[PDB]
RNA sequence: GAACUGCAUCUGAUACUGUUGAGCUAGAGUAUGUGAGAGGAAGGUAGAAUUCCAGGUGUAGCGGUGAAAUGCGUAGAGAUCUGGAGGAAUACCGAUGGCGAAGGCAGCCUUCUGGCAUAAUACUGACACUGAGGCUCGAAAGCGUGGGUAGCAAACAGGAUUAGAUACCCUGGUAGUCCACGCCGUAAACGAUGUCUACUAGUCGUUGGGUCCGGACUUAGUGACGCAGCUAACGCAAUAAGUA
RNA sequence: UUUAUUAAAAACACAGCACUCUGCAAACACGAAAGUGGACGUAUAGGGUGUGAUGCCUGCCCGGUGCUGGAAGGUUAAUU
């Protein structure tokens, strides 16, 4: 199953969002998952003030797994309190081309 | 649910003829595994009773094809009840 | 859960019993077992100073592990037990150099599964980490108040403590009681709820189930002669007084409560 | 032809000055688009691309 | 004499009903591909707004009504800004739009799951329709146990109005509304129209598919009109209340 | 269960129910204090009070006296 997953990490530890990324990338490679995209659209201005701050970074990941590792990473998101928001949704094909975000 | 994987092999193992997909037999076989799959569901979400009503549907559709095939061929109602543990 | 009794006598028309089918059928680890003689609710003195104690069943002692200073060394739960000494399960642990030990069972809490103790520790029912190491939101149980002292608060049968936030040094809890509260946040808590939730759904149905517990009867002020009680006295059924203890202390609402020290690790209460 | 949630430069034009989806008697839309317009619409709400309201 | 519409037993007929053997595909079902949807169940989460709490500014009103008054407010309200707690509902989209057997079902996401619509091929070969008793589900209110409790609000309290006012209006306000698991089994539960099948002028919308060349056609719904027919009349009229 | 020795009961207790207190060195009790019980318990726990299985239930009154909250004002000790 096809998961789009979009992540909203604060400003300020925008620092570690590529070892926070790779983390991922790498629980997803180990249990036979398959990244088919992965992008970093940056500090990006929020249209509402999240947790009081005014700018995150986004970051968007479609993947391929299974629901072990789809609860593994939910509760990663969860409990990592340097992503700030997170939406994930199933997706029935595979998306490969760049988006228009980035 | 069931996958397209595991239907054809209920189909394979209850064919009457050649990829006929539509006799008494498999259609309840079919029937059989998906209502025993669906015990699963309901053993966990069991206030669904919209669920519960198709669920019902499938059930009283396989009594009557096995009423069918009762009428038709009794040996081979007795033989399919008889694998299908009915 | 909860089974009723049917009604073949008048003393068992009402028992609702808490029945586990999980708990271990067996005795307790012996090692952990401590003699443990009843005091009748008297004190050094041999007075009476706490009411309505008296007999009911010879029972041991459970040495519960309260503090969990074992950290980093992964526990396998090796059975739930039943302990006659508080409402609320135990665990028996059996670490990975064989000790063994008693812990409060979590709700959540199976045979198999293993539990740690210390700060680099998963956040599953049963493990014990210090406040600082334990994201706001959780259920928590086993608070500790002093550092180092072991658990203290949120111990009974379906015990609970909302982690709600922190301010410094302080970790915000509410708890059962209502009262929203501040704990330093190097205490240690237990994730998860206690286990026997359905506690405060069981029915004694007879006087003999609570004598059966060590619980003398007890008898009404308004039932005294003026010589024993506040409430004593009168010709036929009355009270005449505001209501009081043995003592002449006010029991419809009179607050009580000294304690000038800890006055400032307390936020506030509920008014329901 | 095809819509998402992270056309945020689409969605800017069926969405009007106070953050409200501008209804289909007005854009001129189909009802099938209208109804994936207004889910991409919420979904990128909730992400923050687009305002809520005008006022937060 | 006729009749006694009857019964019984033989004989003949085989169109229809029954009982049977074989065959068939058109009713009904199956497999495979696409599609739409507030269908159901379990979790999580977001943003507005209310209320409460704690603070900064600030000062004499607020609130409410047809007027008022009760009420709140100089112990500092209301207004304004900043934090915190919590509960419930999901503006816009939104639509004689959609889905569901009905009751019903609207934020967003994941998981589990039902039905439906659609093109073609293959398959079974009447497996169908209806259905007394029975069983299941069944709004809201209500009941039991355990939680929750912001707003709204039966009861209840006060203020008005009034001849009176156990009301309508105002200010408060508890059960309930919310959750879990169970009971209840009723509604103008309505289309006041049982279900299923076939046939019978037409016109214009809309939803989900499909096929052709922005239209054309064809399907399954969902609306507005309107013949014949029907109706006591109103009206219904391929979603019949027409013809069976 | 109870008035040993004129009262065994409708009295007391009782499971059940409610109110209230108590965040742990708990409240509460003994004690002059040390030390104890509560309890090697921890708000599903413990104390006090009332009521007394269960069924159906439990209306109005906060004037008085208590209890709880508040502090604008008046009064107010030692002291100085």
């Amino acid at each position: 199953r096809h998961y789009e997953v979009v992540l909203l990490v604060h400003p300020d530890q925008s620092d570690q969002v590529v070892g926070m990324v790779e983390r991922y990338i790498k629980l997803v490679q180990d249990n036979n998952g398959i990244i088919h995209r992965l992008e970093d659209w940056g500090r990006r201005q929020l249209a509402y003030p999240i947790n009081k701050i005014h700018k995150a970074h986004y970051v968007l990941f479609n993947i391929e797994t299974n629901g072990e590792t789809l609860a593994e990473l939910e509760e990663l998101f969860r409990y990592n309190d340097a992503i700030i928001r997170s939406l994930v949704m199933r997706r029935d094909d595979a998306i490969t081309e760049e988006s228009q975000l980035a | 649910m069931l996958t397209n994987s595991d239907r054809e092999q209920i189909i394979a193992q209850y064919q009457r003829g050649e990829n006929d997909t539509g006799s008494p037999e498999v259609q309840v076989a079919l029937l059989s595994a998906r209502i025993n799959d669906l015990q699963n569901h309901f053993k966990a979400h069991k206030a669904d009773h919209h669920s519960r009503r198709g669920l019902i549907r499938m059930v009283n559709t396989r009594r009557k094809l096995l009423d069918y095939l009762k009428g038709k061929d009794l040996g081979r109602y007795t033989t399919l009840i008889s694998q299908l543990g009915l | 859960p909860i089974v009723k009794a049917k009604p073949t006598s008048p003393g068992r028309r009402f028992v609702e019993k808490v029945v586990h089918p999980h708990l271990y059928k067996g005795r307790p680890f012996a090692a952990l077992l401590e003699s443990k003689s009843k005091t009748g609710g008297r004190n050094n003195n041999g007075r009476i100073t706490t009411r309505h104690i008296g007999g009911g069943h010879k029972q041991h002692y459970r040495i519960i592990d309260f503090k969990r200073t074992k950290d980093n060394i992964p526990a396998t739960v090796e059975r739930i037990e039943y302990d006659p000494n508080r409402t609320a399960h135990i665990a028996l642990l059996k670490y990975a150099d064989g000790e063994r030990r008693y812990i409060i069972a979590a709700k959540k809490q199976a045979v198999g599964d293993t539990v740690m103790s210390g700060e680099a520790s998963p956040i599953r029912p049963g493990n014990c980490l210090p406040l600082k190491n334990i994201p706001l939101g959780t259920v928590i149980h086993n608070i500790e108040l002093k550092i180092g002292k072991g658990a203290q608060m949120a111990r009974a049968a379906g015990a609970s403590v909302q982690l709600l936030g922190r301010d410094g040094i302080y970790a915000i809890l509410r708890l059962r009681s209502g009262e929203t509260r501040r704990v330093h946040v190097n205490c240690r808590a237990v994730i998860g709820e206690v286990s026997n939730t359905e506690n405060n759904l069981k029915s004694l149905g007879k006087a003999g189930a609570s004598r059966w517990r060590g619980i003398r009867p007890s008898v009404r002020g308004v039932a005294m002669n003026p010589v024993d009680h506040p409430h004593g006295g009168g010709e036929g059924r009355n009270k005449g007084r505001h209501p009081t203890s043995p003592w002449g202390q006010k029991s419809k609402g009179l607050k009580t409560r000294h304690n000038k020290r800890t006055d400032s690790m307390i936020i506030r209460r509920a008014k329901k | 032809t095809h819509i998402d949630y992270k056309d945020v430069e689409l969605l800017k034009q069926y969405i009007s000055e106070n953050g409200k989806i501008v209804p289909s008697r007005i854009t001129g839309t189909s009802t099938k688009y209208q109804r994936q317009l207004a889910t991409a619409i919420k979904q990128a709400r909730y992400l923050s691309l687009l305002p809520y309201t005008d006022n937060h």
